[PDB]
């Protein structure tokens, strides 16, 4: 139905500059508020 | 009697932002947040963590973190620690990563939600 992530859980993302990152899944949220 | 209607922003990637998978820096759709009452707090002999909920599923083989018990090996990491704690916490997920739906998180393949596909 849902079944996610808590927020503190660690991903590595590439930004849109080519920046890799390693940020929280709610950092992540927070990213594209 | 239920609802699940909190926090029912979610955020689109429309920042073109991309996640490490096991296909490489995949474009995810978005990100939704959702409420949950309960979820299982993974701890691996590797060290690392997992705090996610029931029938999430992680690697390819839609392995759920109620399916796994303490002693099993999730990708190549024993899991020592596996509590269900029923408190009511906020989660995120990630939409359609690629074409794969699977990607990295605390350095466990974890599979995506999809709200893309029929």
């Amino acid at each position: 139905e849902f079944e996610a992530l808590s927020g503190d859980t660690m991903i590595e993302i590439l930004d849109d500059d080519g920046i890799i990152q390693k940020i929280s899944m709610e950092d992540l949220y927070q990213r594209l508020a | 009697d239920y609802k699940d209607d909190d926090d029912k922003m979610f955020k689109l990637n429309t920042k073109n932002i991309k996640v490490l998978t096991p296909s490489g820096f995949k474009s995810f759709s978005g990100i939704q947040k959702v409420y949950k009452p309960f979820y299982h707090h993974i701890i691996f002999d590797d060290g690392s963590e997992i705090k996610c909920s029931d029938n999430h599923s992680f690697g390819k083989d839609k392995i759920k973190a109620s399916t796994i018990k303490v002693g099993d090996y999730l990708q190549g990491k024993k899991v020592l620690y596996n509590e269900i704690v029923e408190e009511g916490i906020y989660l995120y997920d990630l939409l359609n990563v690629g074409e794969d739906n699977l990607y990295y998180t605390n350095g466990i393949v974890s599979h995506a939600c999809e709200s893309r596909g029929k």
